[PDB]
């Protein structure tokens, strides 16, 4: 019964030739109309959104806190001797900071020298297109002391006492608000509370906090945070080649050959947290410099 | 080596009854008047087994439970669950942090099969639980003569070759050999099918052991008289034993619904493996390794398996079975409910099924005029003119000259269905008088009987004399009855409206033709006459003793003939007509006399009025019957004696060239051959019976229908459906529901099969375009086992779009439950629009949140990563892991809602296959509640506290609920105009290509 | 701030509608 393939009375795979053509033509016209309808409705959907602002921005309410070595499990395990052991880290650090070199920020028509001291926020009008392409404040690698150097094509970083810079998730129209001067026990920090978003690292338990001996932070002018002069963001369309602020963190006194957990928590009023997303506001890392 | 055992049972039985009394006494070694010694009795009783049918094969309850856990639909879900654990095995040991979706689904699929097994098993077992409440086995005793003394022992304590006596009213224990009869009339109705009470004579009458009179049979009842015999057969070696054991060992076959389900699974997996394989090869061609591609193959094939359709179809059938149980129509099988609709040939039994299996007064002959009487079981017909003098005469000739009265408890029972002792003929006459002529108690005692003359062995006549209490004449009243030949030879006066006339031939020949009219009609006629006795020649003191000629045998006054026959059941004629109205070939199969079978067949509809047989034409032309061409005879009567000398090709020809067939004098083992002959054509067979002769027939047929009370226990157990109220119209009800549930089943299938496209397409384009997952796994479960449950079940409640009892029965080769047109509709067009409607809402949510659709290409690589918390959208924003996964899950939730919205329109367009929604009408309250429950449930699964945690079904912004409205309305309009073009163009393009 | 969506309003409304649409269907299958 399964040899209905053909017959002398014209049938192929079950039906005749003229029937195969009729069905194929119908399905082509039908699916063509379906495709045109889906495209037209998707076009109307495209007409309901703008180019300078996402309609819904509530799903990114608490900004994240990422790092340069995008580790497979947020763990930094390498050997202070073997150069190939830490190649995966250095490669990502150099590729990340490849857009922050002094040669990359050379055009004065799209770059603006903010300043050597963190100042107030810089609002460049509204988000419409009435104004031209906004300017982006420069951020030279020199701000991250002891984790930038004047190295060659390969940034000779720290083998012993590694460097891990942190970055605040770029959000459109987000205006960071540092905590009030009435700081509710925020782990010794400088008195530059009004024009910089503080970020403080620490261990996770009584063991990790003890293993991690000393940490040294580096930022704009020497403050452990992000300057307010670089916010808010005006989208990729209006501000291309934008450089969000960076802040490096070096762990000097670490216990070699021991995996220790570090939690870098960013503080502020407009900075939320989440018990489900360990990256919203805070940030975790598992460092282990095994010799 | 049981094949030879069954073959030796399909053959007609042989015997050795045709022997002399001395030869029988020598073969069995038993005294013919004293019997055998009790020592020999117990010696045989403990030698070959007690006289009782060996019990049926017990069916343990765990066996049929495991049975419900398998089959066709369940096995598919089993291979699916096994494939889930297989894919999970490939995913666990090979990659990091494997997703528990596959295993989470495998356990659910297994639970689906298990729960369905529990429900279906409890249902099929409940049908048998109420069956165990119908076995009223009253242990009866037998009368055996042993050592010269009569004793009443248990029927199981009877052995072979012992003398047995029976009293009028007793049931024949084992198969005897009549050695001494005295007015013995037994009832071989439930066995061979003989309707009228067959007499039993000790002399050898016919070579066939069934038609002969010197053999008493098992399970037969002695109607009247006494008889002696020697037990020839015992236990299972009996006649009905050799029939019961044959029925217990026959095959059941494959129900048509099961064949449709199997073929449906064939198409399902046929396209499932096609898409899974072509996509597996395509995936390997792209970039994915064998490890990933195998998981994709398993996912695509398993996803193409309708998970919830199993329970929806099971309940779909159970619901229709409920209506069967309400109308007293029990179905032991949960699928045999549909078989009546797909039937095209009904093999009915005459005596007990078609007829009432009870002798009833048929017609009368008053004033030289035939008068039909009400022959219905419930008494709902036209009544004869009952206000004349001839009636007051004849009614008294019946109410006085009859040896029949009622019994003890017969006081509150109805007039007809009450027990009566005496002759069957006398019982019928007593009933007709007790109903159409007041009562018989005072009507009989009002005329004190003086002398009676019972029926004779030769020249059978029953006469008596009674006093006359009429206040107008103190004379005597002499009454007599008998065969119409005994009254014509002893009469000269004739009654008419009150006065008398001579025996003038001008009206005597008018009596003869009226005798042949009621005689050729398969009825048994009786003559009733009376004469006044002159009180001057026989005063009120002369006791005419029963010795010599005391009454005038001649010169009597004839009142009228009274014929009788077993009438067909009440709604039987109309029901047979309804079956023929649908195209069901009705074939009467019985083992009674052709003289009666042909008459009842004409009286019920199996023989149309006007069509002739091969014999009727010869009788009409006064020519030899072997001359006419059998093609001129549309109908034909087949004498079972001739059926013995036939082949398969011959019976095939009998059924191919003759539309109305009546099989008579057919043995129980021959009914099996007849059913197999009707099955060799390729049609569906339903055999309706009551007696034990219908057991192998009701077992081999595609569906057997047994009478609930007027049928034996063997055929009733070996049947597939039981008419608990014996109302044959339940057959018409069954065929209606079978076709109804068939079409409604197709609708429910197209419904569940439509949702498969939007359930699988997200995973397909997930692999091709490499976009984030548009539809999750748990959401798919919420669609197949959540929302779509009530719509699918509600679709079974739909009514008839046109007259189903008008169209011809479905063809098994052409009309399939799941044709390629249905797949072209659900999997082809409708489900495709639903899939596009889902992808629309997908792009809406993502583009509005910052991820434009053009930017979603090749994004799943880093999107599915757990640690990349800086993924860029089209606006330059950096999303973390949970922040983007929240959008993915809150993107699965509206996709699920989108499927529900398009399923609204799909459910409404599936409600009508050919009609329009405006023509039919949204009156299915189950469907209305299905829409409201589906919607409210989908909303509850999104806005309830903890859904984003338990099922990751985050709440939805109200604008999402309208992203699917245009696609739903589009589906509704396109399918409505489809059902419109099919209405105005019954040609076939829009019909033969889409109309499923 | 535009970085906040009053989810409780829509969630509570959807629950009330889910309850009403269910009890309405119940009344539908109770023709009395
Ligand atoms: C070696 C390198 O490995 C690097 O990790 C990779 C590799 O290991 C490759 C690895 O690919 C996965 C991943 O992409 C996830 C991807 O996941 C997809 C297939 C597996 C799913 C579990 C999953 C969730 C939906 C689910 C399928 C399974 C199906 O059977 C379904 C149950 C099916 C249904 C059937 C039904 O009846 O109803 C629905 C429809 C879809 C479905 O619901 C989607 O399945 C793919 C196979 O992604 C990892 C990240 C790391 C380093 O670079 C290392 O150097
Ligand atoms: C950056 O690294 C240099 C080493 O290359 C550090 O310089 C040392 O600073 C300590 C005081 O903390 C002096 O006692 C050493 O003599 C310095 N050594 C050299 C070679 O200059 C410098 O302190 C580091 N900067 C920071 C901010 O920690
Ligand atoms: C850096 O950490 C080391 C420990 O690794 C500190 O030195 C230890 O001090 C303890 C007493 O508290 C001694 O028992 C150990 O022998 C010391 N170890 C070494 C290697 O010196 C040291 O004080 C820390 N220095 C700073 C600046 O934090
Ligand atoms: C992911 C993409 C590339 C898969 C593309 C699959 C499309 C092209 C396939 C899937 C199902 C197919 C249809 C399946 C059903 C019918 C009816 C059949 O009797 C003839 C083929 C016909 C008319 C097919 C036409 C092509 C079709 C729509
Ligand atoms: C021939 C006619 C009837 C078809 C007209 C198409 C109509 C029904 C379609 C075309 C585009 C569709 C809209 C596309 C854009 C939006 C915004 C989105 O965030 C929700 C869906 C919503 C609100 C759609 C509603 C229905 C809509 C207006
Ligand atoms: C085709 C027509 C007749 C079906 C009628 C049902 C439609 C109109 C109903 C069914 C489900 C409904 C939605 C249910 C859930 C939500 C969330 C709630 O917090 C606001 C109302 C809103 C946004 C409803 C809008 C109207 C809606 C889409
Ligand atoms: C916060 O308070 C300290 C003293 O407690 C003061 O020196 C500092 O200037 C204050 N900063 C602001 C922004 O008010
Ligand atoms: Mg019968
Ligand atoms: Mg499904
Ligand atoms: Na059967």
């Amino acid at each position: 019964k399964k040899f209905i393939w053909n017959s002398e009375k014209k049938e192929f795979l079950g039906r005749t030739g003229g029937s195969w053509f009729k069905i194929l033509l119908f399905y082509v016209i039908f699916y063509g109309c379906l495709a045109g309808i889906f495209i037209g409705t998707i076009q109307v959907m495209l007409l309901t959104i703008s180019e300078f602002k996402p309609t819904y921005q509530d799903r990114v309410a608490p900004p994240g806190l990422t790092q340069i070595p995008q580790s497979q499990k947020t763990e930094i395990s390498f050997r202070p001797n073997d150069p190939q052991s830490y190649e995966s880290y250095v490669v990502s650090i150099v590729r990340f900071l490849e857009k922050y070199k002094d040669l990359a920020q050379k055009d004065d028509m799209i770059f603006e020298d903010c300043g050597n001291v963190p100042s107030e926020l810089k609002e460049r009008g509204e988000y419409n297109n009435e104004r031209g392409e906004r300017k982006v404040c420069r951020f030279r690698l020199e701000w991250l002391g002891n984790c930038s150097g004047l190295n060659d094509e390969t940034y000779g970083y720290k083998d012993g006492k590694p460097c891990v810079i942190i970055k605040l998730n770029r959000v459109l129209g987000f205006k960071p608000k540092p905590p009030k001067n009435e700081s509710l026990e925020t782990y010794p920090v400088m008195k530059y509370n009004p024009y910089v978003l503080p970020v403080h690292c620490t261990g996770k338990r009584d063991e990790d906090k003890e293993k991690v001996g000393t940490m040294e932070y580096f930022g704009l002018g020497g403050y452990p945070g992000f300057p307010l002069q670089y916010y808010p963001y005006y989208g990729k369309l209006l501000q291309p080649k934008y450089l969000q602020p960076l802040m490096a963190v070096q762990f000097t006194n670490l216990t070699m050959d021991t995996e220790i957990r570090i939690e870098c928590k960013a503080y502020g009023e407009n900075i939320g947290y989440s018990e489900k997303d360990r990256f919203q506001g805070r940030f975790d890392v598992k460092i282990e410099v095994k010799s | 080596k049981e094949r030879d055992m069954d073959e030796l049972k399909k053959e007609v039985s042989m015997d050795d009854h045709k022997l002399s009394l001395d030869e029988l006494h020598r073969k069995y070694g038993t005294d013919l008047s004293r019997g055998l010694t009790p020592a020999r009795a117990a010696e045989i009783l403990a030698r070959d087994g007690p006289n009782a049918l060996t019990p049926p094969p017990t069916t343990p309850e765990w066996v049929k439970f495991c049975r419900q856990l398998f089959g066709g639909f369940s096995m598919l879900l089993w291979i699916g669950a096994i494939l889930c654990f297989l894919a999970y095995g490939i995913q666990a040991a090979t990659e990091e942090e494997p997703q528990n979706d596959n295993l989470y689904l495998g356990v659910v699929l297994s639970a689906v099969v298990i729960i369905t097994g529990c429900f279906s098993y409890y249902q099929e077992a409940k049908s048998s639980k109420i069956m165990e409440s119908f076995k009223n086995m009253v242990p009866q005793q037998a009368l055996v003569i042993r050592n010269g003394e009569k004793m009443s022992i248990n029927a199981e304590e009877v052995v072979v070759g012992d003398l047995v006596e029976v009293k009028g009213g007793d049931r024949i224990p084992a198969d005897l050999r009549i050695i001494s009869a005295n007015g013995c009339k037994v009832d071989n109705s439930s066995l061979t099918g003989e309707s009228e009470p067959q007499t039993r004579s000790p002399d050898f009458t016919n070579e066939n052991p069934l038609e002969t009179r010197n053999i008493a049979f098992f399970s037969t009842n002695c109607v009247e008289g006494t008889a002696r015999g020697i037990v020839v057969y015992t236990g299972d070696r009996t006649v009905m034993g050799r029939i019961a054991t044959l029925a217990s060992g026959l095959e059941g076959g494959q129900t048509p619904i099961a064949a449709e389900i199997e073929h449906f699974i064939h198409i399902i997996t046929g396209v499932a493996v096609f898409l899974g394989v072509s996509f597996f090869i395509l995936s390997l061609i792209l970039e994915y390794t064998w490890l990933e591609a195998v998981i994709f193959l398993i996912g695509i094939i398993v996803a193409n398996v309708p998970e919830g359709l199993l329970a929806t179809v099971t309940v779909c059938l159970t619901l229709t079975a409920k209506r069967m149980a309400r109308k007293n129509c029990l179905v032991k099988n949960l699928e045999a409910v549909e078989t009546l609709g797909s039937t095209s040939t009904i093999c009915s039994d005459k005596t007990g099924t078609l007829t009432q299996n009870r002798m009833t007064v048929a017609h009368m002959w008053s004033d030289n005029q035939i008068h039909e009487a009400d022959t219905t079981e419930n008494q709902s017909g036209v009544s004869f003119d009952k206000t004349s003098a001839t009636w007051l005469a004849l009614s008294r000739i019946a109410g006085l000259c009859n040896r029949a009265v009622f019994q003890a408890n017969q006081e509150n029972l109805p007039i007809l269905k009450r027990a009566v002792a005496g002759d069957a003929s006398e019982s019928a006459l007593l009933k007709c008088i007790e109903l159409c002529c007041g009562s018989v108690k005072e009507m009989r005692e009002r005329y004190t009987k003086i002398v009676e003359i019972p029926f004779n062995s030769t020249n059978k006549y029953q006469l008596s004399i009674h006093k006359n209490p009429n206040t107008a004449e103190p004379r005597h009243l002499l009454v007599m009855k008998g065969a119409p030949e005994r009254i014509l030879d002893r009469c000269s006066s004739i009654l008419i409206h009150g006065k008398e006339q001579p025996l003038d031939e001008e009206l005597k020949d008018a009596f003869q033709n009226a005798y042949l009219e009621l005689g050729g009609l398969g009825e048994r006629v009786l003559g009733f006459c009376h004469l006044f006795l002159p009180d001057e020649q026989f005063p009120e003191g002369f006791q005419f003793d029963t010795d010599d000629v005391n009454f005038p045998l001649d010169n009597l006054c004839f009142v009228g003939l009274i014929s009788m026959i077993d009438p067909p059941r009440a709604a039987v004629p109309d029901a047979v007509g309804k079956c023929r109205s649908a195209g069901i070939k009705v074939i009467m199969v019985t083992g009674d006399h052709p003289i009666t079978a042909k008459a009842i067949a004409k009286g019920v509809g199996i023989i149309s009025e006007g069509n002739e047989t091969v014999e009727d034409i010869a009788a009409r032309l006064n020519i030899p019957v072997s001359q006419v061409n059998p093609r001129d005879a549309k109908a034909c009567v087949v004498h079972g004696s001739d059926l013995k000398d036939m082949t398969s090709e011959q019976l095939d020809d009998i059924l191919k060239y003759h539309t109305e067939i009546v099989f008579a004098r057919t043995s129980p083992q021959q009914k099996l051959i007849i059913v197999e002959g009707c099955q060799r054509q390729g049609a569906i067979v339903a055999v309706t019976g009551d007696g034990v002769n219908d057991s192998p027939a009701s077992k081999k047929a595609d569906i057997g229908v047994a009478m609930g009370i007027a049928g034996s226990d063997v055929s009733k157990q070996a049947a597939d459906m039981i008419l608990l109220d014996d109302n044959f119209a339940s057959i018409v009800t069954g065929v209606e529901e079978g076709r109804l549930i068939f079409d409604n089943l197709k609708k429910s299938i197209a419904y569940t099969l439509t949702s498969n496209i939007p359930e699988i397409t997200p995973f397909l384009i997930f692999i091709i375009a490499n976009i984030p997952l548009p539809l999750g796994t748990v959401t798919i479960l919420c669609i197949d086992l959540g929302t779509d449950m009530v719509p699918a079940i509600s679709l079974a409640y739909e009514q008839a779009e046109s007259d189903i009892m008008k169209r011809q029965p479905r063809n098994p080769k052409t009309d399939k439950l799941v044709n390629e047109q249905l797949i072209s509709m659900a999997y082809g067009q409708i489900g495709m629009i639903q899939a596009l409607g889902g992808f629309f809402t997908y792009f809406v949510i993502l583009a509005e949140n910052g991820f434009l659709p053009i930017h979603l290409l090749g994004l799943r690589v880093n999107w599915d990563d757990r640690w990349i918390n800086d993924v860029e959208d089209s606006y330059g924003q950096q999303w973390t892991y949970e922040q983007r996964k929240i959008v993915e899950f809150t993107c699965h939730t509206p996709f699920f809602v989108t499927i529900v919205v398009v399923q609204w329109a799909d459910l409404v367009i599936c409600k009508t296959r050919r009609n329009s929604v405006f023509q039919q009408g949204m009156k299915n309250k189950i469907l209305i509640f299905g829409l409201f429950e589906e919607t409210a449930l989908a909303a509850f699964l999104s806005y309830c506290p903890g859904m984003g945690v338990a099922l990751r079904m985050y709440p939805l912004k109200p604008t999402w609920w309208f992203c699917a409205f245009p696609y739903s309305l589009l589906i509704f309009v396109y399918d409505e105009v489809r059902k419109l073009i099919i209405r105005r163009r019954p040609g076939g393009w829009v019909e033969k290509e889409t109309y499923y | 701030d535009p970085f906040y969506y009053d989810y409780e309003t829509v969630r509570n409304g959807g629950l009330i509608f889910a309850a009403l649409a269910f009890i309405v269907g119940l009344i539908i299958i109770l023709s009395k």
